Formats: structure tokens, C-alpha cells, sequence
């Protein structure tokens, strides 16, 4: 048996060696086609008309392929590209779910009730604060007076 | 093995290409002992017969003409074939990227990644409902409008 992430780093990495040889490939037919170019020019002066024409189909064919050959890399470059989010989401939802736990043992410690009242008791005893103050200072300034 | 065949058959494609190569040489040789002959002929005074000499001229390059196709569409099949080659790598490739694709997402699934949205989504309703009860209770102590305009009136003096 092999781990989740074991199997992830050998698939990234042989993505990898094959972009690697596809691009050893395509310069292989990069070389071909400049021997192509230059066996067509040392033709032209020569002539015959017709023997550049079959090199250039020659060469616009090479063109052809090594195009697609750019295109398998992108195509290979691609998957590893979607397989790189993969462990990002997996390791959002494993913080998410981690965090989630961490905010319904918080919100488990005081529900709505007992803050309710607690919020209660705080008011009154703020009301109680103002009756017993200004009550002392309207008797105290009421017996002082004159003025 | 298919990667094995490939490097053999083009090789071997290769080999015939430079034969092709050294028929069209050998045939080039022959064009240049033929136009010096045509020369020849030309000084002479005998230009009837350069006509014929000019014939020789032109066959011998209709032949080059064709060993040349030859060699192209030697290449071009030989081009076919590792393409081919590189689309079934690629091809397997994908495969593997899938398999590990599948081991990996087999252990998060739908249902216990849903009850873990639904939990978050009611932890955060009760939250801010609780941090809003807070906020107001702390707000209704005492008159807003007539502090925050001391407010400002606090940073000129300071400033």
C-alpha cells in the first residue's frame, strides 16, 4: 500500500520527466527543420524549381508537428496544474472543519440564555447606579440651594 | 514494447535516408560530368545537339526531383509515428495523473464536507448574533451623536 501524497509527488514529478523529453523531442525536429531551411537556400541558387517546393511542404509539416508537440506540453503542464489545487482544497477543508469544531465548543460555553441574562443583571445594576447617584445629588443640591 | 520499436524503425527510417541521400549524390555527380559535357558541346559550334544534351540535362533532375519526394515522405511518415508515440505517453500520463487523482479525493466526500458548511454556517449565526447583542448593549450606555462630535472636536486639541 502506498499513501495519498506518495503516489501525488511520483505523478507530479513523471509529469514533469515527460514535459522534460517532450521538449528534448521538439528540439530534436527544431534542429531538423533548420538543416531543412539550410538545405533549401542551398538549393535555391542551384534551382531545379521544384525540389524547394517538396522541402518547403517538408518544412511547414514540420512545423506542423512540433506545434503540437508544444501542445502535448501545455496538455501535460495542465493536469499537474489542476492536481496542484487539489491538496489546497483538501487542506482547506481539514482547517475548515478544525476551526468549525473550535467555534462550537466556543459558542457551547455561553448559549443565548444565560448571556441574556447576565446582560439583564448588568442593565439593572447600571439603572441602580443612576437612581442612587442622581437621587443624592438632587436631595443635597435641593438642601443647599441660594443659588 | 512501443517505445522500443519506435527508436528502431526510425533509426532504420534514418539509414534508408542517407541511402537516399547518397543515390541523389551519385546522380548529382553525373548532372555535373553531363553540364560540363553540355559546355562542351555549346563551344563547339554544335548546337543542335546541346538540345538533346539539355534533355540529358533535364531527366537526370526529374530524377532528383523524385528521390527527393522519396526522402520526404520517409520523414513525414517517420514524423507520424512519434507523434503517435507521444500521445499514447501522453495519454498514459493522464491515466496515472487520474489514479492518484481518485486515491487522494477518496478520503473527503460530499455528505461530511455538507454537515461541516451546515455547522460552520449555524456557529457564525449564532456568533453574530451574540457579537451584535454586545455591540447594542455597549452602545446604549450613553448618547452616540452627542460623543462622536466631541470626537472631533478632541483632535484639534491634540493636533
Amino acid at each position: 500500500r502506498k499513501t495519498p501524497e506518495e503516489l501525488l509527488r511520483q505523478n507530479q514529478r513523471a509529469l514533469n520527466r515527460a514535459m522534460r523529453e517532450l521538449d528534448r523531442e521538439r528540439q530534436k525536429l527544431e534542429t531538423q527543420e533548420k538543416k531543412i531551411i539550410a538545405d533549401i537556400k542551398k538549393m535555391a541558387k542551384q534551382g531545379q524549381m521544384d525540389a524547394v517546393r517538396i522541402m518547403a511542404k517538408d518544412l511547414v509539416r514540420t512545423r506542423r508537428y512540433v506545434r503540437k508537440f508544444v501542445l502535448m506540453r501545455a496538455n501535460i503542464q495542465a493536469v499537474s496544474l489542476k492536481i496542484q489545487t487539489l491538496k489546497s482544497n483538501n487542506s482547506m477543508a481539514q482547517a475548515m472543519k478544525g476551526v468549525t469544531k473550535a467555534m462550537g465548543t466556543m459558542n457551547r460555553q455561553l448559549k443565548l440564555p444565560q448571556i441574556q441574562k447576565i446582560m439583564m443583571e448588568f442593565e439593572r445594576q447600571a439603572e441602580i447606579m443612576d437612581m442612587k447617584e442622581e437621587m443624592m445629588n438632587d436631595a443635597i443640591d435641593d438642601a443647599m440651594g441660594d443659588e | 514494447p512501443p517505445k522500443e520499436l519506435v527508436n528502431e524503425w526510425s533509426l532504420k527510417i534514418r539509414k534508408e535516408m542517407r541511402v537516399v541521400d547518397r543515390q541523389i549524390r551519385d546522380i548529382q555527380r553525373e548532372e555535373e560530368k553531363v553540364k560540363r559535357s553540355v559546355k562542351d558541346a555549346a563551344k563547339k559550334g554544335q548546337k543542335d545537339v546541346c538540345i538533346v544534351l539539355a534533355k540529358e540535362m533535364i531527366r537526370s533532375r526529374k530524377a532528383v526531383s523524385k528521390l527527393y519526394a522519396s526522402k520526404a515522405h520517409m520523414n513525414s511518415v517517420l514524423m507520424g509515428m512519434k507523434n503517435q508515440l507521444a500521445v499514447l505517453r501522453v495519454a498514459g500520463s493522464l491515466q496515472k495523473s487520474t489514479e492518484v487523482m481518485k486515491a487522494m479525493q477518496s478520503l473527503v466526500k460530499i455528505p461530511e464536507i455538507q454537515a461541516t458548511m451546515r455547522e460552520l454556517s449555524k456557529e457564525m449565526m449564532k456568533a453574530g448574533i451574540i457579537e451584535e447583542m454586545l455591540e447594542d448593549t455597549f452602545e446604549s450606555m450613553d448618547d452616540q451623536e452627542e460623543m462622536e462630535e466631541e470626537a472631533e472636536m478632541e483632535i484639534d486639541r491634540i493636533l
